[PDB]
């Protein structure tokens, strides 16, 4: 059984959902990180919008699930850097459910903390933009816009998620890519001649390439064979049944494959209301209507934003006289999808676009 | 690769 299933099912339809607000450029988030934060969201829902926030988030034992995906996503290795962590900041004169509180802590470890959202919220979003800022290494600084919470702001809940790994194989640091059919843009490329996986999955279209880093954490790489990004198909017809099948263990077979892949960086911010709205999470962000008395008794608080801000950074970074050119080649000189699947629990910690050097 | 990422659901009163 996979055990993530929920969550990928939830990363894919959120990604076609995004995708809708922007089709064409360069995207970039953490599943995870959102299943997980609004995971402790829905612990806090009840009625309609309890019932839409396990339809959206693909539950139909939820919360032990996540603390023992979580834990799997944690544990200790020598191989690589990766840590998963929640936080609830809460209004100091709020008094919410004691149960809420427990079992958020049991299940999420988020460590509830008292801020004063009530007379100094900008001062609490500094506080807990700094705490993002500490367990990312500096890597996500500013998660809270301007703006963002106020005087009326009774709870903020908060993942954050780091990872860095060094590639099994280190890259060689080698040009145009096309972005689309007018466009074509310089890149530094990365090349590799390595015994690695790869397929073809014929339903998308695409070539499918698996890198590893050291430890169980890997990338896999979809790239396609229109005139804009050449992604149309594949975005559009990707399921978790057509990818789980060449993301499992064994079913690729290994070859010696001559890899070029752009060096990259994505710095992305999303605010998701309006996403989660479209995917059938109305309820939650409706002033009116919204059901959170699992956090509040008095049954007086809703679902205001959901901020996501993600970042990755791909190098060559890793832990002879071959002149043949008659096998598989994969040169990701054009737009291609990717991810970053911790393989022990079959989650997909990242997702992403690159199609704009 | 790096790669880093944060989440926050804001609830507010009514």
């Amino acid at each position: 059984e996979d055990l993530c299933v929920a969550n990928t099912l939830f990363a894919l339809n959120l990604f076609k959902h995004l995708a809708k607000a922007s089709p064409t450029q360069n995207l970039f988030l953490s599943p995870w990180s959102i299943s997980s934060t609004m995971a402790m969201v829905y612990m806090g829902s009840r009625g309609s919008t309890e019932d839409q926030m396990a339809k959206v988030l693909q539950f139909n034992k939820i919360h032990s699930s996540f603390r023992s995906l979580s834990s799997a996503i944690n544990a200790s290795t020598g191989n690589y850097l990766l840590e998963s962590v929640n936080k609830l900041f809460g209004e100091k004169s709020a008094s919410f459910r004691e149960e809420y509180i427990r079992l958020c802590q049991k299940y999420y470890s988020s460590e509830p903390q008292a801020v004063d959202f009530l007379e100094c919220a900008e001062e609490a979003r500094k506080k807990i933009n700094s705490w993002v800022k500490t367990q990312t290494k500096g890597k996500i600084p500013n998660l809270l816009p301007e703006g963002s919470v106020d005087g009326d702001t009774r709870m903020v809940l908060v993942n954050a998620v780091y990872f860095k790994g060094k590639w099994k194989t280190p890259f060689e640091k080698k040009y145009p890519f096309r972005v689309n059919s007018a466009q074509r843009t310089p890149v530094q490329m990365m090349y590799l001649r390595e015994k690695l996986n790869i397929g073809y999955i014929e339903d998308l279209k695409a070539q499918i390439l698996e890198l590893p880093y050291a430890g169980d954490v890997s990338m896999f790489l979809l790239l396609p064979d229109d005139v804009s990004t050449g992604l149309e198909l594949l975005e559009s017809e990707i399921t978790y049944d057509k990818l789980n099948k060449w993301t499992s263990k064994d079913k690729m077979a290994e070859d010696e494959v001559e890899v070029y892949i752009p060096q990259f960086k994505l710095e992305e911010h999303y605010e998701l209301r309006s996403i989660l709205r479209s995917m059938g999470m109305e309820d939650a962000f409706n002033k009116g209507r919204a059901n959170f008395s699992g956090m509040s008794e008095r049954n007086d608080l809703f679902l205001s934003e959901v901020f996501h801000q993600a970042m990755v950074d791909v190098n060559e970074e890793g832990t002879t006289g071959r002149t043949g050119h008659g096998g598989p080649q994969f040169v990701a000189d054009h737009p291609f999808l990717f991810l970053i699947m911790h393989k022990i629990t079959n989650c997909i910690l990242f997702f992403g676009r690159f199609s704009s050097p | 690769t790096e790669a880093a990422a944060g989440t926050g659901g804001v609830m507010t009163g009514r």
